C-alpha cells in the first residue's frame, strides 16, 4: 500500500523490448517490469524516452533524400 | 522574375516560386506546365490535346514518374541529344512547347535547349577495318582535344580500350559523341539475309520503341527496357532483322544463350548453319562471311587462362568487325569486366536489353557511357492495362516479432541479426496462411528467400519443395516440371537461383519471405516472374506479391528500399497488418510458446616407372 512517482505506458512487446536496453543503457529510465505490455517510466524522462523512441526506430525508417 | 510581388505564402518555397510566369489566355487547352528551376514538365492526362502532347514529351524528355492523372517528365540533355536525331530541329521543339504550354517557356529552359541541342553530331566514332576512329566535320575540334589525348575527313584513331575515356571526356566538354550506324550505305561489313517470319506480329509498344531506335533511318547505339515477358528478346530479333548485319548477343546464362538462340531460330529467317554459340560445350562458329554469334558475359570478359579452342574462337570475336551488338540483362554490364564487352568487340550499333535498369550503386549511370542513351521506357501500368502484362497486387506483410524473439534481435549483431528477423514465428505462421490461402484459390505460389537455412526451414516445416544454390540440375528440373504440370505441387521455395536468368513454369503468386538488403533489381526481377502469366486474358485476372517483413527491424528499411523502384513504375503496396483467418487456420506453424522457444533456441545454436607404386 505504498506510493511512488511513476507513469504506466502501454506497449506492444517491440517496445517494450526495445525500452529494456535504454534501461541497460541508462539507469534511470524505468523503476520495474509489470507485464507484457505494461511498464513504468520515471515521468521525468518519459518525453525523452520519446525523444529516442522516434530516434531509435529511425533505422527502421528508409528517407529518401 | 518578371518584377513580381513575393507573397507572404512564398516564404518556404526555395526559389521555386513561378508565379512570375504570366498565365495564358488560352491556357485550358495547353496540358502543360514548364518550371525553369530543372526542366522538368508538368502534364495532365486528363485533359484534351494530352497524347499529342504525351508523344512529343516522350521522344524529346525523359518521364520522371507516370501516374494516373499527372504525369512528370523531365528535359535532359540526352533526351535531347535522341530528339534532335530524330529529325526534330531547335527551333520546332521550342515554337511546339511555346504552343502547348501554360506557363511561358522560360528564357533558362530555352537557352538549355539550344546549348544542348547544338555542338551535336560533331564528334562522331567510327569503326574502320575493327578500329576505332574518332571524326569530326570541323577542323578545330581537334585541336582543341590537348588534355585525354590518346591518339595512336578530319579523324584520328584511337585506342580501342580508350573508347570509354574518350566518350565521359566529350560528354563533359560541350561535344557529345553520336553513335549512329549507317547500316544501309554501310558495305565493309557483309549483309546477312535475316528477316521476320511473316507469321510473328510485333506489339505496338515494341514498334514505338524500334522507332526510337531507327528513327532518322541510322542504327542508334542505346538501352531499351521492357517488363520481363513483354517480349524483349523479339525487339532484339527485330533489331537484328533490321540491321541486316553481323549480330553478337552477350547474356549472363547458359540457359539464356540457349533461349536466344532457340528465339532466333523461330522468328526470324534464320539459318542454324548461320547460328553459333561460344558456351563450354559448344565452341564451334559459323564459317560463312556473316551470321549470329551468342554468348555469355563471363567467357567474353574471361580474365583467366582460357583453353585454346575458346581463345581461337575469341581471337575470331575480336579480328571480325560486328555490326550489332545485344546484349541482354544490360544493368550488369557496369561491372567490373563486363564493361570491358564493349572493348573488346568491335560493334557499329550496342543496343541494351534490360528490364531492372538500376544498381544500387552509381555505375548504372555508365550505361550511356558504354552503350548509349536510354532509347525506350516501358509505361508498366500502360503494359498492364493492355493486357500485355500481368495486373500483380503488391502487398507488403507486417509480421510482428515476439517477445522473445525481439530481445534476442536486439542484442546480436548484424549477420546473426539478419538470419533472426526472417525466422519469427508470425511470419512463418503467414507464409503459411498465404500458401493455403492461394493454394484453395489454386495459384501456383514461389515463395523467394535469399537465406538458404530459412528456405530449408520453411519448406521442411511446410512440406514444399526448395530449390538452392546445391540442388542437382535434374532435381531442379524434375522439381520444376512437377510444379508445372502435378496440381499436388503448387508452391515452390526458391534460393536467389529464381531472382537469376533461370527457366521458371508461370505464378501467380510470390511470397518474398527474406531478400538481399535492399536490392531494387532482385525486387523487379522477383516480380518479373510473375507479370508473363497464361491467365492474363481472363476478365479480372491478378497476380499477387507479397513481401513478409518483420516489424519494427530492418528488413522494413531494406523492405521500403527495394519498393522504391517499384512505386517508380507505378506499383502500390499495400500494407497488410492484419490477415482475417490468423485465428480459425486449422495447423498454426509455432503456436504454442514452448515450440517457439525450441524455434529461438534452433536459430540461436546455428551461430621412375616403378618407384612410383611406393606412394
Amino acid at each position: 500500500a505504498r506510493a511512488r512517482k511513476g507513469a504506466l505506458v502501454q506497449c506492444d512487446p517491440s517496445i517494450k523490448a526495445l525500452i529494456l536496453q535504454i534501461d541497460a543503457k541508462m539507469s534511470d529510465i524505468v523503476l520495474e517490469e509489470l507485464d507484457d505490455t505494461h511498464l513504468l517510466v520515471n515521468p521525468s524522462k518519459v518525453e525523452f524516452v520519446k525523444h529516442e523512441l522516434n530516434r531509435l526506430l529511425s533505422k527502421n525508417i528508409y528517407n529518401p533524400m | 522574375p518578371a518584377d513580381f510581388v513575393p507573397d507572404s505564402v512564398s516564404g518556404m518555397f526555395r526559389s521555386h516560386d513561378f508565379s512570375y510566369l504570366r498565365l495564358r489566355p488560352d491556357h485550358a487547352s495547353r496540358p502543360l506546365w514548364i518550371s525553369p528551376s530543372d526542366g522538368r514538365i508538368i502534364l495532365e492526362s486528363f485533359s484534351p490535346l494530352a497524347e499529342q502532347a504525351q508523344d512529343f514529351l516522350v521522344t524529346i524528355a525523359e518521364p520522371i514518374s507516370r501516374p494516373s492523372h499527372i504525369h512528370e517528365y523531365k528535359i535532359t540533355a540526352y533526351s535531347l541529344y535522341a530528339a534532335v536525331s530524330v529529325g526534330l530541329e531547335t527551333d520546332d521543339i521550342i515554337s511546339v512547347l511555346d504552343r502547348l504550354s501554360k506557363v511561358p517557356v522560360a528564357e533558362s529552359i530555352i537557352n538549355f535547349i539550344k546549348g544542348a541541342t547544338i555542338s551535336y553530331g560533331k564528334v562522331k566514332l567510327v569503326i574502320k577495318h575493327n578500329r576505332y576512329f574518332v571524326e569530326t566535320t570541323q577542323a578545330d575540334i581537334l585541336q582543341m582535344l590537348l588534355n585525354d589525348s590518346v591518339i595512336g575527313v578530319h579523324s584520328f584513331e584511337i585506342a580501342n580500350e580508350s573508347v570509354e575515356v574518350v566518350k565521359k571526356r566529350c560528354q563533359e566538354i560541350d561535344y557529345p559523341v553520336l553513335e549512329e550506324y549507317d547500316f544501309r550505305n554501310d558495305h565493309r561489313n557483309p549483309d546477312l539475309d535475316i528477316d521476320l517470319k511473316p507469321s510473328t506480329q510485333i506489339r505496338p509498344y515494341q514498334e514505338k520503341s524500334l522507332s526510337k531506335m531507327f528513327g532518322n533511318g541510322r542504327a542508334r547505339s542505346g538501352i531499351i527496357v521492357l517488363p520481363c515477358g513483354a517480349g524483349k528478346t523479339l525487339v532484339g530479333i527485330t533489331a537484328a532483322c533490321t540491321i541486316k548485319k553481323s549480330v553478337i548477343v552477350l547474356c549472363t546464362s547458359s540457359v539464356s544463350v540457349m533461349q536466344w538462340r532457340q528465339q532466333f531460330l523461330q522468328w526470324c529467317t534464320l539459318q542454324p548453319e548461320n547460328c553459333a554459340v561460344f558456351t563450354s560445350d559448344n565452341k564451334e562458329m559459323f564459317q560463312t562471311e556473316s551470321g549470329l554469334v551468342v554468348s555469355t558475359y563471363s567467357m567474353v570478359a574471361n580474365t583467366r587462362n582460357r583453353s585454346h579452342d575458346s581463345q581461337k574462337v575469341m581471337d575470331f570475336l575480336t579480328g571480325r568487325e560486328w555490326g550489332f551488338i545485344i546484349l541482354d540483362e544490360v544493368h550488369v554490364v557496369p561491372a567490373a569486366m563486363f564493361r570491358r564487352v564493349v572493348s573488346t568487340i568491335a560493334a557499329h550499333a550496342k543496343l541494351g536489353l534490360t528490364a531492372t535498369l538500376v544498381r544500387e550503386d552509381d555505375k548504372i549511370g555508365d550505361l550511356n557511357f558504354l552503350i548509349g542513351p536510354k532509347l525506350y521506357e516501358a509505361n508498366w501500368m500502360e503494359l498492364s492495362q493492355k493486357g500485355h502484362i500481368a495486373n500483380v497486387q503488391c502487398a507488403e506483410v507486417w509480421c510482428p516479432m515476439t517477445a522473445e524473439f525481439y530481445q534476442e534481435y536486439l542484442r546480436e549483431t548484424a549477420r546473426k541479426r539478419m538470419l533472426l528477423y526472417i525466422m519469427n514465428p508470425t511470419k512463418f505462421q503467414a507464409c503459411q496462411f498465404l500458401i493455403q490461402y492461394h493454394e484453395r484459390r489454386g495459384d501456383k505460389i514461389i515463395v523467394f528467400s535469399d537465406n538458404v537455412y530459412a528456405l530449408q526451414e520453411y519448406a521442411l516445416k511446410m512440406g514444399k519443395p526448395f530449390i538452392y544454390g546445391s540442388t542437382p540440375q535434374q532435381e531442379r528440373m524434375n522439381i520444376l516440371q512437377n510444379f508445372q504440370y502435378n496440381d499436388q505441387i503448387n508452391t515452390i521455395f526458391l534460393s536467389k537461383v529464381g531472382d537469376t536468368s533461370i527457366d521458371l513454369p508461370e505464378a501467380t503468386c510470390l511470397i518474398q519471405i527474406s531478400s538481399h538488403y535492399g536490392s531494387r533489381r532482385q525486387e523487379a526481377q522477383r516480380l518479373g516472374r510473375i507479370l508473363r502469366a497464361k491467365r492474363r486474358n481472363d476478365e479480372g485476372f491478378n497476380a499477387f506479391f507479397y513481401s513478409l517483413v518483420s516489424k519494427d527491424t530492418q528488413e522494413m528499411y531494406y523492405s521500403t528500399k527495394r519498393q522504391a523502384f517499384l512505386v517508380d513504375q507505378g506499383y502500390a503496396f499495400k500494407v497488410i497488418t492484419h490477415l482475417h483467418g490468423m485465428e480459425n487456420i486449422p495447423n498454426l506453424a509455432y503456436a504454442s510458446p514452448r515450440e517457439r522457444r525450441e524455434l529461438l533456441q534452433e536459430v540461436l545454436l546455428k551461430n621412375h616407372p616403378l618407384i612410383r607404386k611406393m606412394y
